[PDB]
């Protein structure tokens, strides 16, 4: 009954660092288990 | 990289002939990566064996496959064109029918909207210019001089160092004084190009403009050399 | 080839049923130049015809993509988007040179760019 | 003719210079079904419903009986086909004659054309339904609604849509209005369903 | 040449795969489009065939199953072949399957060309003769 | 594992000396707020979380290496052994985070006053940041680089250091990027030419029969390196012992592999070792092992 | 005898999802499971003498068994199993009385087939058969001491 | 569900001086039981602590639970700690005779 | 934190988002905002030590926009201090929303 | 003799037809009736066509008020049936084949992560596409 | 129960205005292309924040076709000529996908 | 609803389910599948932020009163395009007035 | 009787969506561009798009996937 999303809806995120495209990797990153 | 060893050197006991038309319409197969490894050996068989053995019929394959290979490139490597030449100089002057083909190719693709597209189609001129010598079709390949002189005012600085490159082949191949269009015409165009900042771009122009400076001194006057001389201050940054 | 056209069931009932000598005018394209200019509005005619010349039934299995394509009433030919003419203008050839290569026994992956126009256009 | 009409309506933002442009060109009548159709056709092209298109055709309504009537004819046919219809079009459609229908435009007798069974109603002919009531609803109201809807002298024609006949149709008709959110209007079949 | 480096190469030629761009039309795994049937790798010895055909059905149904055994013993040597009832569900399970771990043990999952069945010509057991010439499969 | 118990008198090996362990107190088992004024409090300002001075960003994973830097105290309080690593901590952090003007001075410096700090003092801390989690693979060439800077200087110096380089610069071998495995090659020849041959031979004899087959591997990787620096006639009786030693076949394989590794790196140079080279690895073709057979077959392909 | 190709599942599959370190559990928490709306206390009294109250609210799910490592819930007494119960707060699906429906989280007993069982209420319940907990209720462990009943907070 | 560098052990940082060991008991046995803790006593290391708990789950909890704790009006940095050197030589006796009671004990090999 | 650092960075590049050929005070701006890309540790640790202790600050300048029919003043603050604003504008602005300091008659609301 | 290599024959056959995968045997089938049924009808379809409009009569519509009334009427016209047995657990993660599991699955879900990495670089490629466009035609 | 009816207010028509005043007043150093992106962007603010409230106020009707006009003026008097068969609509309100300038319509209406 | 409908069918939403809803509402509804979600729940008064740039940049923003991935593309305008070439008489009569029989390009569909 | 000994599978009895729904756009800031008015923004697509862009070749025959043999030799059998 309201013309805008109920805030409950907007608060609950369906589905972490946004900086993680721009640091450069580790190189414990590409190491398997062996 | 083993495959394509092993290939060749079946082609030295076998003939060539035997190896290229089993694998010959796959420069048509629709993987980018295969075409790639197909192309490479069919460059190294015509590197080490020639084409005295490929028949008229396999030569229509052969040159039909590599337009369709070179014109259906996406990786933005030197295979098809390195294939390009080996091919079509092994070929000789087996390959002047099929010249007209290859110049309305290249110049239709010099203007459409990619640059890459664009950029490709000038290294294929500058790596079929000696062909266009030995099968002595100086008319054609003077005509490619006066097409590619319009496309100088390119801004982007990728397929204006190609442009340039093939420019650079047509001089060598032709010649200064018979050049269209005259070197009077294309060395006051090339100074401004100059200031360009982009390596390609300088390298290819610093080449051509040094080697004007002496094979050809009589195109400018000496107040354009002094100016031009001061030009060049800048490209030693 | 405008025997094509014969087979075409407005065509072809047209003239079947009539009973005096007249004149009627049709549209080949039936909203083509809305988006395609009319050079490539002949090549995707001239395509129709020739695989319904060669073969009518697989061409009818191709023109109706889906069992949703249908027709204005007052148009020949489907309501197809673009992507849509593409792939149908793909099965075509297909079609024109699939019975070109098993009626004269050559492989088609052997033919070049020139003779596929040839055969598509119609030439010896 | 169609485009023409179609740019008339694109060019004019209010619903008057709209009516004001088709009327100048002067159509002859024999033109008449095929216009009203297009103003229906551009209505059902838009995301939402707006008032433009409803208040237009009512417009033409007001005008002339010819117009009026070529209405009430499209919504035969157009609820006749009303599975052809993709399910923006037909929420368009239906909010389009519930305004024609709210603002008298338009004669309840057209709802003659609408008859509730299990075996009559393909399912987006029940959705076409339901859109339509329940938007009549928030025009009106239930009461003025439901006093409209039982009357005497519209007696013989809502009688595919309240069906007293038979006693499976009665309960599937009072089942759904209920689901709708119309239970009220169901109240005097569950009478004749008690008797 | 150790198998996890076959593990690992196939899963190379996937990435490899997304890299360059390739279509489905012309992907690896439509060499084999063909034939229906997966080799199964490295499997533990404790896995009975209940155990494959229950986790080897997330991406279809099962055909038929072959876990290799050893005649003497009949214990397993480790691998086995599974046909599945659609033929694509060989691209989801060499996708999604290779290298996975069970019980510890990571296994590897390639599309088999041409398969050839056991022949029946041995008496040795009965159950085999039932899967070979029935095998499992749901009855209506 | 981790999940362990962990004895009290061993776990004294998991800390330095500084610290004392605190008795468990006896009442220790083993198993909304509302608006409020505030008070003004000036402690917060006087937490840093940063080095005072001429210092770069410490990262907040570091911290363990370079806490000492965070503290504030006078030189001249403190032991000389304990100004000398602080000098090398410093330097270290100007090192690893620096800009180039500082990396470069504090290289320069790490490299003159090397033998003046001494082997010991530098490895102990250049050691620990190598074994990091979170290095990326540029710090790593940079620490990497210091190690080579300072294996010119104390060249005999380095000889109770000598495996554990090794197990920081062992992985390098194998490292998926050619430059790290170039470097990681160039400066394991430089250590066999620091320490030579038998304190090598010392420090590699326990690694060949270890338990994991990574340090095996690299082991048998480096052993290739210390043979192209020394040359094959020197270990040549070592390897020819390592390979037929019948109570491992762990080290019959490493050793065999040894010979493979060597053929690879060496090509031409083995020419002149041939027969004795086969000959080390003729008795491996008939092994009852069968991962002895296979390496058998690989190192005569390699030859 | 060769153990030609059986075609039933084998614990071995099992063990790779619910296996905790001191053994394999039973018992794998169904998809309605969700944490308690309210906070419901267990009240333990050998006799008389009124032992810890213990505090339900936190988790979903409780084990309650022999095992002190395994188990959520320990109970020492020799007549408790290794695995004898779980407490499980699950969503379930309840009508008001206005006939609208809706979810309500709901705590229940479920008991793993236990030799001595359990008793609620006196009556011992079938194992493998989930059984709804009311406000008031006492749960008994086989033979051992400790009778518990569970109260919510509100409940006054 | 853990990455590899998860440690039993933690290390805390700005901890006020003298606290008690009653008090840092408690701070740090909400999320296990604990093996034992150490306080720096030289003045450069004063003020930081090293906890060891017995579980390596608990330890997790206190790092992702604990860190920026307020005690004593600071912040609480806790870390895990890289045990990465061996302070001590093993003590090959102690382990023998360890190993030849246990190997005595349960008749192994 | 570096959410709501990551939300800053993008309100004050996105005021530099079409322009060719800026000032050196702009060219210093986008500087220091693909440097805080880069490192987002650093960035943070001189925020909240700015914050502590900062107390005082450089110089802004005012300019006027003219709309014709008013005039609106337009503040130029530096580069660094700009940065260590529109981090703390971000996070007050989440505390005070969580926390409900705003009734809901203040207006404009995120919500409509 | 004869008759062991004609059983032989038979059961090649069996094994042929299994590795070339039952669904898509199936599937090409249908294919075939399909484009039968559409030769012997005329080029052009209608909307007036009959098969058509049956098709979108019978097309049940999101939000029909009455759909819970016809499905407990179909499952009370199908409760006396004997049908092949489906999985039937919670609903299993999504394939790009669209392939249903088997009715062995256990329903844990055992993938690499292949799929659902593969379904999102898809999702990724239209935002590229976005962006792509407006830095395009920006300057014109 | 109760309307409400809806009216551009009048700062709001005098900030369109002058908008397009300082377009106008910016016409020697941008290219035609810009002018009309930028009328296009003022007409899209105004348009999609006040919808149908624009359709009941007469005097921004009376606004927008003023407006519209000095836009095309503009640009003719750019290329030294203002006769109205050298620029037939088709060169201003063809998209720029065919080489027009593009420009959005609002004055072509019935007033 | 369709949320309840899912958890009581326990199956999962599609695309399929939100295709009519997907570019309604205010917000629009696509915005809840917004790549950078996770970070966008984290800004608080951002309308307010919004109005209050006037006082930081020199030029005026028309759009001062949205957020396009807050709101969603509040407007569309695509067929406006579409409509306005036919309303001037389609492509073909459009480039007759051009220099296009000059370029002798072949078709014009590909004109760039 | 809820049946035991079954593998467990983490999923949650809450709400869940697929994977392709999500990042179908992307991007922080709004799309506007501060105000900018210069840029020619007025669509979000292209008028034609994407959709023949590649040369023709004979496909491989596709009468072995659609209908498993040559469709003239299907009808024959049928």
């Amino acid at each position: 009954p309201g013309y805008h999303a109920p805030v409950a809806l907007l608060n609950d995120i369906p589905q972490y660092d946004p900086f993680a495209e721009h640091r450069p990797p580790k190189i414990a990153d590409r190491e398997d288990e062996y | 990289r083993q495959l394509v060893d092993t290939t060749v050197e079946l082609a030295n006991k076998v003939g060539a002939a035997e190896i290229i038309s089993r694998i010959v319409d796959d420069l048509k197969d629709e993987a980018e990566q295969y075409r790639k490894m197909v192309m490479e050996t069919i460059e190294k068989i015509m590197g080490n064996l020639g084409a005295a053995d490929i028949d008229h019929k396999l030569e229509e394959q052969l040159i039909d496959g590599i337009l369709y290979a070179f014109q259906e490139q996406t990786t933005e490597d030197s295979v098809m064109l390195n294939g390009f030449g080996t091919v079509v100089n092994a070929l000789g002057k087996r390959v002047k029918p099929y010249l007209p083909q290859i110049c309305g190719t290249v110049l239709w693709r010099l203007n459409n909207k990619s640059a890459k597209v664009r950029q490709q189609a000038a290294d294929l001129i500058s790596r079929t210019a000696v062909v266009m010598k030995t099968c002595q079709e100086e008319k054609l390949m003077g005509h490619l001089g006066v097409v590619l002189y319009e496309y100088l005012g390119e801004e982007y600085p990728e397929v204006l160092g190609s442009i340039l490159g093939a420019l650079k082949a047509i001089v060598n191949v032709i010649g200064m004084h018979k050049m269209t269009p005259p070197i009077k015409d294309l060395l006051p165009r090339l100074t401004p190009i100059l200031k360009n900042r982009h390596e390609k771009v300088q390298e290819n122009c610093i080449d051509l403009v040094g080697r004007i400076a002496d094979r050809g001194a009589e195109y400018v006057s000496a107040r354009e050399w002094m100016r031009i001389c001061f030009e060049l201050l800048e490209l030693l940054k | 080839p405008f025997q094509a056209c014969l087979k075409v069931e407005k065509f072809g009932d047209l003239i079947l049923k009539a009973t005096e000598p007249q004149m009627v005018l049709f549209n080949l394209y039936d909203d083509w130049l809305k988006t395609i200019s009319s050079y490539t509005a002949f090549s995707r005619l001239i395509l129709i015809l020739r695989a319904l010349h060669v073969n009518n039934d697989r061409a009818k299995v191709i023109l109706k993509p889906d069992k949703t394509t249908i027709t204005e009433p007052h148009h020949i030919w489907p309501t197809l988007t673009d992507e849509e003419w593409i792939k149908v203008e793909v099965q075509l050839k297909d079609l024109i040179l699939a019975d070109y290569g098993k009626k004269n026994n050559v492989n088609v992956a052997s033919l070049t760019q020139s003779e596929i126009r040839d055969i598509i256009l119609g030439m010896e | 003719f169609r485009r023409t009409i179609y740019l008339a309506i694109q060019s004019s933002l209010d619903f008057e210079e709209c009516a004001h442009k088709l009327l100048k060109m002067e159509f002859p009548e024999s033109q008449t079904k095929e216009l009203c159709n297009m103003i229906l056709d551009c209505c059902a092209q838009q995301r939402t419903y707006e008032k433009f298109f409803g208040l237009l055709a009512g417009r033409f309504c007001m005008l002339k009986k010819e117009y009026m009537e070529s209405f009430e004819g499209i919504f035969k046919e157009q609820y006749d086909t009303i599975h052809r219809l993709e399910t923006n079009k037909l929420r368009n459609v239906a909010k389009m004659f519930a305004h024609l229908l709210y603002t008298d435009s338009l004669p309840w007798s057209v709802l003659e054309c609408i008859k509730l069974s299990e075996e009559t109603t393909t399912s987006s002919s029940r959705i076409f339904v339901k859109i339509f009531f329940q938007e009549l609803c928030e025009y009106m109201g239930l009461p003025k609604l439901n006093a409209r809807l039982k009357d005497e002298t519209l007696q013989p024609f809502f009688e595919g849509l309240l069906p007293r006949d038979n006693p499976r149709n009665t309960r599937f008709a009072i089942n759904f209005f209920t689901s709708i959110g119309l239970g009220g209007l169901t109240d005097e079949l569950r009478e004749h369903l008690k008797n | 040449m150790n198998p996890l480096t076959k593990v690992k190469l196939i899963n190379e030629l996937n990435e490899r795969e997304v890299q360059l761009g390739v279509a489905d039309k012309v992907s690896w795994h439509s060499e084999y489009k063909d034939s229906a049937w997966i080799f199964l790798g490295g499997l533990p010895y404790e896995l009975t065939e209940g155990d494959i055909i229950c986790v080897f059905s997330q991406y279809g149904e099962i055909v038929n199953i072959n876990l290799v055994r050893d005649k003497k013993t009949g214990k397993s040597k480790g691998f086995c072949f599974l046909c599945y009832e659609d033929q694509r569900s060989t691209i989801l399970a060499v996708d999604n399957f290779n290298g996975i771990k069970i019980k510890g043990r990571t296994i590897r999952v390639d599309h088999v060309s041409n398969y050839r069945a056991p022949k029946d010509s041995e008496e040795i057991d009965d159950v085999t003769r039932q899967l070979q010439e029935k095998g499992c499969g749901a009855r209506t | 594992e981790r999940n362990r118990p962990l004895s009290d008198e061993e776990l004294d090996a998991m800390f330095p000396e500084g610290y004392k362990v605190l008795p468990p107190p006896a009442g220790y088992v083993p198993i909304m707020t509302g608006f409020h004024m505030q008070t003004e409090d000036r402690t917060m300002k006087s937490v840093n979380d940063q080095p005072s001075g001429n210092l770069p960003f410490l990262k907040p994973d570091d911290i363990q290496y370079f806490d000492k830097l965070l503290v504030d105290v006078d030189e001249s309080t403190l032991s000389p052994e304990e100004q000398k690593e602080r000098k090398i901590m410093k330097l270290l952090l100007k090192i690893k985070n620096g800009t180039p003007p500082m990396r470069k001075a504090a290289l320069r410096q790490i490299t003159d006053k090397a033998r003046e700090f001494g082997a010991g003092p530098l490895f102990n801390q250049i050691l620990p940041l190598l074994m990091s989690p979170t290095l990326e693979d540029q710090e790593r060439h940079l620490l990497v680089k210091v190690i080579d800077r300072i294996l010119y200087k104390l060249d005999d110096l380095v000889r109770p250091y000598v495996h554990k380089i090794l197990v920081v610069i062992e992985p390098l071998l194998i490292d998926e990027d050619y430059y790290a495995r170039v470097e990681g090659r160039e400066i394991i020849s430089n250590l066999a030419k620091a320490a030579g041959l038998a304190t090598m031979i010392s420090t590699m004899r326990p690694d060949i029969d270890n338990m994991d087959e990574y340090v095996r591997n690299t082991t048998a990787r480096a052993f290739a390196v210390v043979a192209s620096a020394l040359g094959i006639p020197s270990l040549l009786p070592f390897l020819k012992a390592v390979c037929k030693s019948k109570k491992s076949w762990q080290a019959r394989h490493t050793g065999i592999k040894i010979v493979q590794q060597i053929a690879i790196l060496m090509g031409c140079a083995i020419l002149p070792h041939l027969r004795s080279l086969v000959e080390i690895i003729e008795h491996g073709l008939v092994d009852e092992q069968q991962k002895v057979r296979t390496i058998s077959a690989l190192a005569i392909a390699a030859l | 005898a060769k153990e030609k190709p059986s075609f039933e599942l084998s614990g071995a599959l099992l063990e790779d999802t619910n296996t905790f370190r001191g053994v394999v559990i039973k018992y794998s928490e169904p998809p309605e499971a969700r944490i308690p709306k309210k906070r419901w206390r267990l009240y333990p009294f050998k006799n008389d003498e009124v032992l810890p109250v213990m505090y339900i609210h936190r988790q979903s799910a409780y084990l309650l068994g022999r095992h002190r490592r395994i188990a959520d819930i320990p109970i020492d007494h020799p007549s408790c199993s290794k695995q004898h119960a779980v407490f499980q707060y699950r969503l379930v699906e309840y009508t008001r009385a206005d006939g609208t429906v809706g979810r309500r989280v709901k705590p229940y007993i479920i008991d793993l087939g236990s030799g001595n069982g359990t008793f609620l209420n006196n009556k011992r319940i079938e194992p493998q058969r989930y059984y709804e907990l009311k406000e008031k209720d006492v749960l008994k462990f086989g033979f051992s001491s400790r009778e518990y009943v569970l109260l919510h907070e509100s409940s006054d | 569900r853990l990455p590899p560098e998860v440690n039993r052990i933690l290390y805390i940082r700005n901890l006020p001086y003298k606290i008690t060991a009653e008090e840092m008991y408690d701070i740090f046995g909400k999320y296990g039981p604990i093996r034992q803790i150490r306080v720096g006593n030289t003045p450069e290391t004063r003020g930081t602590a090293y906890v060891v708990y017995e579980d390596i789950f608990d330890a997790k909890n206190a790092c992702d639970h604990l860190s920026g704790f307020n005690v004593c009006n600071r912040y609480l940095v806790v870390l895990y700690y890289n045990a990465n050197r061996a302070f001590q030589k093993m003590d090959t006796k102690k382990k023998e005779e360890q190993l030849k009671l246990l190997k005595e004990k349960y008749g192994i090999n | 934190d570096t959410k709501l650092l990551i939300l800053a960075l993008e309100r004050l590049k996105e005021a530099y988002s079409v322009k060719s050929r800026l000032n050196q005070s702009q060219r210093e701006e986008l500087g220091l905002i693909e440097q805080a890309y880069d490192n987002p540790h650093e960035a943070l640790s001189r925020i909240k030590r700015h914050l502590l202790t900062q107390r005082a600050f450089k110089e802004v300048g005012i300019e006027f926009m003219d709309l014709y029919s008013h005039l609106v003043p337009v503040y130029d603050v530096e580069p660094l201090e700009k940065i260590t604003d529109a981090y703390l504008d971000q996070y007050l602005w989440y505390e005070a929303d969580k926390r409900r300091l705003f009734p809901p008659w203040i207006k404009p609301a995120d919500t409509e | 003799q004869r008759r062991k290599a004609e059983k032989d024959s038979e059961r090649d056959e069996l094994y042929a037809q299994w590795g070339k995968g039952l669904a898509q045997s199936r599937q090409q089938q249908q294919n075939v009736e399909d484009a039968m049924k559409e030769m012997q009808k005329p080029l052009a379809r209608y909307i007036d066509d009959e098969d058509l409009d049956r098709m979108l009569r019978e097309q049940e519509r999101e939000g029909d008020p009455m759909a819970n009334f016809i499905k407990k009427n179909k499952a009370k016209e199908n409760k006396n049936k004997k049908v092949r047995p489906r999985y039937s657990g919670p609903a299993p993660p999504p394939n790009r084949f669209n392939i249903w599991p088997g009715y062995r699955w256990d329903g844990v879900d055992r993938s690499n992560g292949f799929e659902q990495k593969r379904f999102a670089r898809l999702a990724s490629k239209k935002a590229v596409e976005e962006l792509a466009y407006k830095w395009s035609v920006e300057d014109m | 129960t109760a309307q409400c009816f809806l009216r551009v207010d009048d700062e709001s028509m005098q900030r369109f205005h002058n908008r397009v005043r300082q377009i106008l007043m910016a016409s020697g150093s941008t290219t035609f292309t810009k002018i009309v992106n930028k009328w296009n962007t003022a007409l899209i603010g105004l348009m999609t924040y006040f919808r149908e409230a624009v359709v009941n106020t007469q005097e921004l009707l009376d606004l927008l076709v003023k407006c519209e006009n000095k836009i095309q003026t503009r640009i003719k008097i750019g290329l030294n000529s203002k006769m109205p068969s050298r620029f037939p609509p088709v060169v201003f309100y063809t998209p720029k996908e065919l080489g027009g300038l593009g420009m959005l319509s609002m004055g072509h209406v019935l007033i | 609803l369709k949320r309840q409908e899912a958890i009581a069918q326990n199956r999962r939403l599609t695309l399929e389910d939100l295709e009519d809803s997907w570019d309604r509402g205010i917000p629009r509804i696509n915005t809840l599948f917004q790549k950078d979600r996770h970070t966008l729940a984290y800004d608080k008064g951002w309308r307010v932020r919004t109005d209050f740039k006037q006082y930081q940049v020199l030029k005026q923003n028309p759009f001062w009163w949205t957020h396009q991935r807050h709101d969603g593309k509040l407007w569309n305008l695509n067929n406006y395009r579409t409509d306005m070439i036919q309303a001037l008489g389609g492509v073909e009569g459009i480039l007759e007035h051009t220099l296009f029989k000059g370029t002798y390009f072949p078709t014009w569909e590909g004109l760039f | 009787v809820i049946a035991l000994g079954v593998p467990n599978p983490r999923t949650s009895n809450e709400v869940q969506y697929d994977q392709r729904l999500f990042n179908q756009s992307k991007g922080m800031d709004s799309g506007f561009a501060g105000g900018e008015d210069e840029i020619y923004n007025v669509y979000d697509q292209a008028w034609r798009g994407g959709k023949a862009q590649s040369i023709y070749r004979p496909s491989k025959n596709l009468d072995k996937d659609m209908y498993g043999d040559d469709l003239e030799a299907r009808i024959k059998t049928n």
